[PDB]
């Protein structure tokens, strides 16, 4: 599960969480390619 | 912006985007807001009234004081 | 005199009945306006439904008018 | 536990049948179910079901006077029998523990 | 005279009863409009349900009219 | 004369009672329409529940009609 | 004559009482429909609760009918 | 004297009926304002619907005025 | 005769009181249905609370029945 | 004396009618305020609609005043 | 006879007062059910608050019963 | 004596009319507060609209006061 | 006899007043339950506010009881 | 005696009028509390608006008190 | 005797007026509870506003008590 930074609230959180995970993976990929 | 790049980065008078609950027309000074949008056309009234329409696969619209930022999905 | 007092008060009671009709119809009308906002593209369906829905909301108001007119003019 | 099911199957068999009401029989089932909230409510719950059963004769008989329906009456007989079984849960559970 | 006063006031009270009917039917109607917005594709289901739902909302209004007509014309 | 005044006003009061019935039934009906929008796939459940739910909302209106008819025709 | 006027108007007032009952029951019914939309999978729980919840909403309507019948037939 | 008391109280009851009309029309009006906010671009549809919707909300108020005028001036 | 007119109208007023009871209980019932949708897993808590909550909503309706029965049968 | 009692009570009933008007107009007004929040840029449309919408909400209140003045001064 | 008419109608008015009580208590009850859905883990707090909150909603209903019993039995 | 009874009860009915006015104005007021939250920057528009909107909500209350004063002091 | 009729009907009207009190208090109570769901951690603040808020909602109900007792026992 | 009956009942009707005032003011008050939650930083605007908004909600209640005092003490 | 009937019924009408007051105050109270949930950190502002807001909601209830006491004890 995801970890905190340290029309509804719950509805938008239901789509952003899977979409955030997605972007982390993509960030890690680009970083990993340039490290390669 | 999308996952790959900046799709819009300039002054605009307003944007029209189809939200999850209904249509949204964001003018300057609109109160801070976050809403997911549906796949469909986004209407952008740039600079001095020039209109431009672009079909988006959906995403999230974030509004604050001056700037509105559409975080668009590729699908 | 006395009988007409019954009739006259019946007309008033009939007019009171219309307070509801205008409310119900109003409900129907307001949904149309809200729907236009969400889907201007579905105005075709909205317009068709306007007639049908509005007619129903009206009819019972008309029937009350007939009753009021009966009480007033026998 | 098992005897309560026999009591519930008895009352439900009376309610499911019904046919020509059972107004007097509901008061006896209230006393059987019992054995402010204890005294008054226990009689009211059972009497309401028989009040519903009495309404079936009111609907059938009075509607016949107009001339010289059953689907809502038949299905409501099943709904009333369920609440009597559900009423046994209110008495048994609160009294059993704590 | 006196008896007719009873009858006449009964007609008014009957007309007052219709204030509710128009309200209830209005409720039903408004849901249809809102539903079209969300799912124009489900107009098939909506249209079918319009008839059924609307009929129910009407019936008790009709029964009240009959009662009003009885009070008015014996 | 006098006695019939009681009866007649009772019929009106009975008609007034129906103002509520139509409202309650309307509530039930409107939920159905909204539900179709969200889940056209669950129309099977919706249709079944329509009958059951609608019947309950009707019954007390029918019982009031019987009472009105009693007051009107002894 | 006079006494029966009291009784007759009491029956009407009793019929007026049912305007509320139908409203309350309607509320209960509408929640069921909305719930089916969200969780067709929980129809088991919904159906069970339908009986229990509906029974409660009915009972006070039945008690009012008994009172109306008392006022009407002593 | 006596008869005019019936007529006069009927006019008041008719004025009471208008309490509802203003409410229902108000409902309709408020939806328009909310809709402008969401879709200023759909003002074309909104303006057209304003006339139609507003007319319906008005009519029953006008019919009540006629009834009041009848009670007042025969 | 006269005294019984007081009693009879009191029974009607008591029946009118039940219009509220059915409404309040209905509120309680509807929350249960909505809750099942969100958490079918919490039906244990819901069922327990059904009894407790429903009992409270009923009691004042029962007390009104007793009062109606007193007015009717001394 | 007697006749004036009818007239005077009619004026009061007319004043009671205004309780609704102020409510309906209030509804209309409140939507404007909410709309300004969302779209200060659409104040052009809002201001135009303010006049139109407000006028409609007023008119029936004015007609009631005329009726009150008739009852008061013949 | 006459005096008892006052007393009897007072009992009815007292029963009418309970229409509100059942409504208010119902409100309280419904919040509990909704809360269970969101946080079954906070049932400890919910259960404690059930007693306190419910007691308050009841008390004024009890005081009305006492008043009804006074009007009925001196 | 008798005539003054008409006048006095008319003043009360006029005071009852104000129950609505305070409600409608309240509606208007509450929208302002909610709007400040969303857009403190648009207080310019809000303040201007406060006057206009509030004035309308007041006026019909003032007209009722005049009518009450007429009934009270001829 | 006659005077006691005034007193008795006053007690009923006082009991009717309590219909509101129970409603208002209910509102207050329901917010507490909803708040527990969101912030069980803020039960400290909630519990403190329960007393204060509940007391206010009660007081006017108590004052009405005193008035009822005055009307009943001089 | 008779005349004072008119006056006394007018005072009661005036007290009934205040049931609305407290409701409307309550609406206004509640928006303030909700606004504090969203924007504690805008308490400056909120506090200023509290006075203005609250004053308006009060005034019509005060005018009703004056009318009640007139009916009570000539 | 007769005069006291006016006074007594005025006290009841005054008690009826309090049904509104408790409702309005309740509204105010409930917003506080909801606000605590969102912003426990802003309890400083909430507590201060509690006093001010609550006082306003109370005052008109107190003025009604004074009027009731006047009607009861001259």
């Amino acid at each position: 599960p995801a970890v905190i930074e340290e029309p509804d609230e719950n509805a938008i959180l239901n789509d952003l969480l899977p979409r955030s995970v997605a972007t982390q993976v993509f960030a890690a990929l680009l970083e990993n390619a340039a490290s390669e | 912006v999308s996952p790959e790049r900046n799709l819009v980065s300039v002054p605009v008078r307003e944007v029209r985007l189809p939200g999850a609950d209904g249509d949204l027309t964001a003018m300057p000074g609109h109160a801070p807001a976050i809403v997911n949008l549906r796949p469909g056309l986004v209407t952008v009234v740039a600079g001095d009234g020039s209109e431009t329409e672009f079909a988006v696969t959906g995403g999230f619209a974030e509004i604050n004081n001056e700037s509105v930022t559409l975080l668009a999905e590729r699908g | 005199n006395l009988g007409q007092l019954g009739q006259y008060l019946g007309a008033g009671l009939a007019c009171v009945g219309m307070a509801g009709a205008a409310m119900g119809v109003g409900n129907v009308a307001g949904n149309y306006l809200a729907g236009a906002l969400r889907n201007p593209s579905a105005a075709a369906s909205q317009t068709a439904t306007l007639f049908i829905g509005m007619a129903f909301a009206e009819a019972l108001g008309i029937f009350s008018f007939l009753v009021a007119l009966l009480l007033l003019f026998a | 536990x098992x005897x309560x099911x026999x009591x519930x199957x008895x009352x439900x068999x009376x309610x499911x049948x019904x046919x020509x009401x059972x107004x007097x029989x509901x008061x006896x089932x209230x006393x059987x179910x019992x054995x402010v909230i204890e005294l008054i409510s226990y009689f009211v719950r059972p009497v309401s079901h028989s009040i519903r059963l009495a309404g079936n004769i009111m609907a059938g008989h009075a509607v016949i006077k107009v001339f010289a329906m059953y689907g809502l009456e038949v299905l409501v007989c099943l709904i009333q029998a369920y609440v009597f079984t559900i009423l046994t849960c209110v008495y048994l559970k609160d009294a059993l523990h704590p």
